RNA sequence: GCUGCAGUUAAAAAGCUCGUAGUUGGAUCUUGUGGAGGGUUCCCCGCCCCUUGCCUCUCGGCGCCGGCCCGAAGCGUUUACUUUGAAAAAAU
């Protein structure tokens, strides 16, 4: 079940048996990560370079056609960034929380809901110390967000 | 140079020599020429078959075998035309290092990769015997006595490429394994 | 039940339920044995002949009497291995 | 969450068993549910089975003969020594004259009435009868 | 479900039924297509649940638009699955 | 009540949710032929790929007509478990 919700749903996707490339596809391994190293100086996270390159081209799962996953190939270029993917997400959700609490005091939900989200930013940051992605002196401090996103 | 085949103290041997010799050769017609380069076959074997026959085994380096599946269903095509009545496979020259815990020498300065196991040396075999063809899934049956069995499903599509020699396939991979096999195609596929 | 001279010491040795390889009980009045003719091959007629099964009463009031009877007639030969 | 691999296994056979059904299907498959239906098999409980590859885990069929009472678990996996284990068995099996419980040892996972000729001891994973 | 069934040849009405996770082995129900257009004619690979607004090599303004399920084509002169 | 109890109505589930210590935690990384004791395949030797996993010295006996061999030692990533030795008053 959701970890935070009495929910308990099902969908996510499914891959197949078959990790061949298709004989149809005319991309190769270089080309697939040129465009990778175009993508990322848009500033687009990884999660969204994978989309892109499903709906628009041939590449079903690059990790198929190029032997890495897609966080790898931008580290060995020094393309990816230093904050992780959903640790920036979560830490961008609850700055915007906080600028309407400042001027909707009787919002008790949105004081619950708050306290649901900086949980699970504490949670994830302390898997995250103890495999150095980051410093064993980083704090999340209540004050300091909206300086990590700037 | 000619007899390219194994490691010192081992090479003069007439069979593998020859064809080693009938490799080689094959890239003086001009249209072999524009595709083979002396690119290294490491060894090779004549074995007996089910049927009372013989078949040989081609051994290739893994950096080079990546080529020469690009252009195997004509190289295999003008070999097996050249030998008298043969069935020919062409396999990779993969090591498989000890088990670290208790079972080798081990120490911190360097890991054994999954890549060397046993069951990942073993399993990728399989897929080099079949090559005109795409292993579309696995079963393995237990026996009442405590032996095995596996079942090879091959996709629908490329038949007439492989229906030939699943009979030689089953008494390859017993040879380079100890294990028996049975190739089969599916009822239906997803 | 055998002893250490090798000689019988059971009352009796109950039957089980062809469909479900269970023993039935003194007491299981809901439990059958059917009775079925064979017929000759050059005229299909009775030639007094015939096979035999025993069914729990357990698997009878759940419904599946008629499917283990008719998997029994298709595994001999009576039901001919099509349908 | 899923705890222990085993414990499905054998509860799921047992719930099978129980609803006179002739096949069961086990998932997840793992190295141990392998070496503990074997040794079932080998003395008769059970009829041949069948492994599904599908990349992650696996999965397992089984035929049913009607033999099987019963077959468990004991979940901490207590150590045994040979002056125990007759202690053990008096608690756990129907009579003196069949059933098995199932130890692991540093010569293999088997049957209690092996340990004693190979003069091994170990750790409790099941029973059946 | 009788008491007898076997489970290790389902038909292939039985399982083209049932959810993608819980068939015997995964597979999923989504697929590649090539699609082409009127006024400039290079033929494109799309996928069938894309999210994106796809624009064509062509340069038309909309080759298909996003949905909560199957994306919709523009009158496309091709909805064609690739077989493999 | 560890083996071994109970909590809809007899005595008994915090009004509800978060959370540090404590307890618990998914799958995966080397096998069959030959010989002895015993059977009609498996437990001890030697092997598809490694069988003490390596290694080459030097103070130190062996085998033979200097040189090459076979018992110590460096030691096998660290522990629980299990089986075996040693060492623990008498009386009860």
């Amino acid at each position: 079940g959701r970890m935070h919700a009495p929910g308990k749903g099902l969908s996510q996707s499914a891959l197949p048996y078959r990790r061949s490339v298709p004989t149809w596809l005319k991309l190769t391994s270089d080309d697939v990560k040129e465009q990778i190293y175009k993508l990322a100086k848009k500033g687009l996270t990884p999660s969204q370079i994978g989309v892109i390159l499903r709906d628009s081209h041939g590449v079903a799962q690059v990790r198929f056609v190029t032997g890495n996953k897609i966080l790898r190939i931008l580290k060995s270029k020094g393309l990816a960034p230093d904050l992780p993917e959903d640790l920036y997400h979560l830490i961008k959700k609850a700055v915007a929380v906080r600028k309407h609490l400042e001027r909707n005091r009787k919002d008790k939900d949105a004081k619950f809901r708050l306290i649901l989200i900086e949980s699970r930013i504490h949670r994830l940051a302390r898997y995250y110390k103890t495999k150095r992605v980051l410093p064993p002196n980083w704090k999340y401090e209540s004050s300091t967000a909206s300086a990590l996103v700037a | 140079s000619a007899k390219i085949v194994k490691p010192n103290g081992e090479k003069p041997d007439e069979f593998e020599s020859g064809i080693s010799q009938a490799l080689l050769e094959l890239e003086m017609n001009s249209d072999l020429k524009a595709q083979l380069r002396e690119l290294n076959i490491t060894a090779a074997k004549e074995i007996e078959v089910g049927g009372g026959r013989k078949a040989i085994i081609i051994f290739v380096p893994v950096p080079q075998l990546k080529s020469f599946q690009k252009i195997q269903v004509r190289l295999v095509r003008e070999l097996e035309k050249k030998f008298s009545g043969k069935h020919v496979v062409f396999i990779a020259q993969r090591r498989i290092l000890p088990k670290p815990t208790r079972k080798s020498r081990t120490k911190n300065k360097q890991k054994r990769p999954r890549s060397r196991t046993l069951t990942a040396v073993h399993d990728a075999i399989l897929e080099d015997l079949v090559f005109p063809s795409e292993i579309v899934g696995k079963r393995i049956r237990v026996k009442l006595d405590g032996s095995r069995l596996i079942k090879v499903h091959l996709d629908k599509a490329q038949q007439n490429n492989v229906e030939h020699k699943v009979e030689t396939f089953s008494g390859v991979y017993k040879k380079l394994t100890g294990k028996d096999v049975n190739f089969e195609f599916p009822e239906f596929q997803l | 039940m055998q002893n250490d001279a090798g000689e019988f010491v059971d009352l009796y040795v109950p039957r089980k339920c062809s469909a479900s390889n269970r023993i039935i009980g003194a007491k299981d009045h809901a439990s059958i044995q059917m009775n079925v003719a064979e017929v000759d091959k050059v005229t299909g007629r009775f030639n007094g002949q015939f096979k035999t099964y025993a069914i729990c009463g357990a698997i009878r009031r759940m419904g599946e009497s008629d499917d283990s009877i008719l998997r029994l007639a298709k595994a001999d030969g009576i039901v001919s291995k099509n349908f | 969450v899923r705890m222990n691999v085993l414990a499905d296994a054998l509860k799921s056979i047992n719930n099978a068993e129980k609803r006179g059904k002739r096949q069961v299907l086990i998932r997840p498959c793992s190295k141990v549910i392998v070496r503990f239906l074997t040794v079932m098999m080998k003395h008769g409980y059970i009829g041949e089975f069948e492994i599904i590859d599908d990349h992650r885990a696996g999965k397992i069929v089984v035929n049913l003969t009607g033999r099987l009472n019963k077959c468990g678990v004991i979940s901490p996996r207590f150590d045994v020594q040979l002056k125990d284990l007759e202690k053990w068995q008096n608690n756990l099996l129907p009579s003196r004259q069949f059933g098995f419980i199932v130890l692991t040892t540093s010569a293999g996972i088997m049957d209690h009435e092996e340990a004693r000729r190979k003069h091994t001891g170990g750790k409790i994973l099941g029973f059946f009868f | 479900m009788p008491l007898a069934k076997d489970l290790l040849h389902p038909s292939p009405e039985e399982e083209k039924r049932k959810h993608k996770k819980k068939r015997l082995v995964q597979s999923p129900n989504s697929y590649f297509m090539d699609v082409k257009c009127p006024g400039c004619y290079k033929i494109t690979t799309v996928f069938s649940h894309a999210q994106t607004v796809v624009l064509c090599v062509g340069c038309s303004t909309v080759l298909c638009q996003p949905t909560g399920g199957k994306a919709r084509l523009t009158e496309g002169c091709s909805f064609r699955r690739k077989q493999h």
